[PDB]
């Protein structure tokens, strides 16, 4: 569906964000 | 497709029920999958390892032992990229703990009332979200210690805010709550973009008295959970069914939906049985291809997202499964229970 593809580029930007990032381990 | 081996469990020696769990999606790939649990007046971390280890790491109990917490999520400090988790519940205090000494930072104070869930900005690491008792939902800027804006009043919640939830991007919220209404609040407008710029300069915050959209078409009772799945709403009340719907018609935009929209759209159910007791939650992988809900009598019933249903019992869990978390690669799912019980669930 077209909001499958919305979900994965979505998901794809927020990933892309948090692989960006090295936060300190807890 | 989504099978799962329940590899270990354990119960908090507090007998209390522990309201929401959730994992360190903000860990970085190669760090150990660590998850919070809240209920009674504590915040406990547990680390996963192989062979269903569950360690224990710290607890924080509050000094008010008639504190009862019924949520937290996780952020970052946007400067020294340090891990922090937010907690609240029964006093409608908020509390910024630092993670990796399980000591409060600060704490934020006002809300009339009980804080029902908390939600951190899927961007911005420093909005914080909360939906409350007094039935409106507040954005914070943690950075600044500033509250940015209440979202309630004229036409707001007429009751209870049970849940929120921010879309993937973080330019609108969806909010549900005991007046059965679902109401969206948009966050990139013009006036909200520059509210949020001026609580980084710091204070006036904004009240937003009128939603950008609002239904109470699609449950007869309490709605206590939404999340958004792209441009749908996934919602439930005690009905026994999550339902995916969308704000005006079939072909309607949800950018192009008026605040007046009168129309509704639901797309499917997700069916299942014996929760139909309030306060229930469900939740989501990082990449939304699985569904997660607990019943009233301890099964956990996930669903592939990614097709439109797998059954998880064990004999020893028959408590109510107040929410769930997947760990952000998904091959760890935890359920916490009304008896103070965790368990965890391994993919295969
Ligand atoms: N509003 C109340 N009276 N509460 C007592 C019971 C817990 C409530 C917090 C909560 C709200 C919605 C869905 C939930 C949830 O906890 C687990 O799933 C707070």
């Amino acid at each position: 569906s077209s909001n499958r593809q919305k979900i994965l580029e979505r998901t794809e930007i927020l990933n892309q964000e948090w692989k960006q990032r090295r936060i300190q381990p807890v | 497709k989504y099978s799962f081996k329940c590899v270990n469990s354990l119960k908090e020696d507090h007998n209390q029920p522990l309201f929401g769990v959730q994992f360190n999606w903000h860990s970085k790939e190669g760090d150990p999958l660590v998850f919070a649990t809240v209920g009674s007046n504590r915040v406990t971390l547990y680390e996963c390892h192989s062979q269903g280890e569950i360690r224990l790491l710290q607890s924080y109990v509050d000094a008010d032992a008639d504190e009862n917490f019924y949520t937290c999520a996780w952020t970052y400090d946007s400067n020294t990229s340090h891990p922090l988790l937010a907690v609240a519940g029964s006093r409608g205090i908020i509390r910024i703990i630092n993670p990796i000494t399980m000591q409060c930072i600060k704490h934020y104070v006002g809300h009339g009332n009980a804080i029902n869930e908390l939600k951190f900005h899927p961007r911005d690491p420093n909005l914080l979200l909360s939906v409350s008792k007094d039935h409106a939902l507040r954005l914070w800027n943690i950075q600044t210690d500033t509250l940015v804006a209440i979202f309630g009043g004229v036409e707001g919640h007429r009751d209870e805010v049970l849940s929120a939830d921010y879309d993937l991007l973080g330019e609108k919220i969806m909010s549900c709550g005991m007046d059965h209404s679902l109401k969206l609040w948009r966050i990139n407008s013009k006036r909200m973009m520059n509210a949020i710029k001026e609580s980084y300069d710091y204070f006036i915050s904004q009240k937003i008295h009128f939603p950008d959209f609002s239904t109470r078409d699609i449950h007869r009772n309490y709605v206590d959970c939404v999340r958004w799945l792209g441009d749908l709403i996934l919602s439930k009340s005690c009905e026994n069914a999550i339902v995916c719907w969308k704000p005006g018609k079939m072909e309607d935009d949800i950018d192009k939906i008026k605040p007046s929209e009168s129309n509704v759209t639901i797309l499917g159910r997700f069916d299942y049985s014996q929760c139909d007791i309030w306060y229930m939650r469900f939740s989501m992988d990082f990449w939304q291809k699985m569904l997660a809900l607990g019943n009233q009598v301890g099964k956990l019933y996930v669903w592939d997202l990614e097709v439109e249903c797998t059954t998880l019992t064990h004999h020893k869990c028959g408590a109510a499964i107040r929410q769930t978390s997947f760990s952000r690669d998904s091959s760890i799912l935890i359920a916490v229970c009304d008896d103070a019980s965790i368990w965890r669930w391994d993919r295969l």
